[PDB]
């Protein structure tokens, strides 16, 4: 997250490192059993961590419980990230408290100008190094489709949408991605991609998950 | 991120060589994608 605030211990309880020898990339806990990621964040042998603040630091909140499943979206696509979606079930129930938390997923569809909070522990600088160790916060409003199009000519399908602010300064970055955008205490979307990050005319691409609240309910019914 | 205006998606993931990074993520010189 850059241009963004420190969260503060545990305030976003639904928010979940995905750790393969070392955080990679967010998740958001949707149910006891179950984290939505991005596709382009598959691993095999993925252990999820919950409850996490300080993600180089033992802190006591924790839970480590390992993948089972990493279900890819069957139409994700690794060059236009298209479909940039995924479901990770959990080997063991999350034990659910105060810090850690599932969030609700959406019943439509936000629209342009709505606020949201991003989070991750993604650099905290557009380039070089600056990766942290406490979760990072940002908001961001929901730009207009026309916006986004323009912004990325050819590059969003109907499974993207940008956040963030044209201007640049405060976008998500690289170790972000996977992870929550909550608007209205909804998951609208899922940290994906951008060129850059942070760059004026070059907002966040994230995945519009209120398209895949079906294929989300279906793939955990069926799993 | 390069400077060609690609997608390149927001994992971390260390890097010798920008074939070792996803979609049009090039591998910086701090040997991570970006
Ligand atoms: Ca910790």
């Amino acid at each position: 997250i850059v241009g963004g605030y420190t969260c503060g211990a545990n305030t976003v309880p639904y928010q979940v490192s995905l750790n393969s020898g070392y955080h990679f990339c967010g998740g958001s806990l949707i149910n006891s059993q179950w984290v939505v990621s991005a596709a382009h964040c598959y691993k095999s042998g993925i252990q999820v961590r919950l409850g996490e603040d300080n993600i180089n630091v033992v802190e006591g909140n924790e839970q480590f419980i390992s993948a089972s499943k990493s279900i890819v979206h069957p139409s994700y696509n690794s060059n236009t990230l298209n479909n940039d979606i995924m479901l990770i079930k959990l080997k063991s129930a999350a034990s659910l408290n105060s810090r850690v938390a599932s969030i609700s997923l959406p019943t439509s569809c936000a629209s342009a100008g709505t606020q949201c909070l991003i989070s991750g522990w993604g650099n905290t600088k557009s380039s070089g190094t600056s990766y942290p160790d406490v979760l990072k916060c940002l908001k961001a409003p929901i730009l207009s489709d026309s916006s986004c199009k323009s912004a990325y000519p050819g590059q969003i399908t109907s499974n993207m949408f940008c956040a963030g602010y044209l201007e640049g300064g405060k976008d998500s970055c690289q170790g972000d991605s996977g992870g929550p955008v909550v608007c209205s205490g909804k998951l609208q979307g899922i940290v994906s991609w951008g060129s850059g990050c942070a760059q004026k005319n070059k907002p966040g691409v994230y995945t519009k998950v209120c398209n895949y609240v079906s294929w989300i309910k279906q793939t955990i019914a069926s799993n | 991120s390069g400077s060609d205006g690609g997608v390149c998606p927001k994992i971390l993931k260390k890097c010798r060589r920008d074939s070792d990074c996803p979609g049009a993520c090039i591998c910086r010189g701090n040997g991570y994608c970006g």
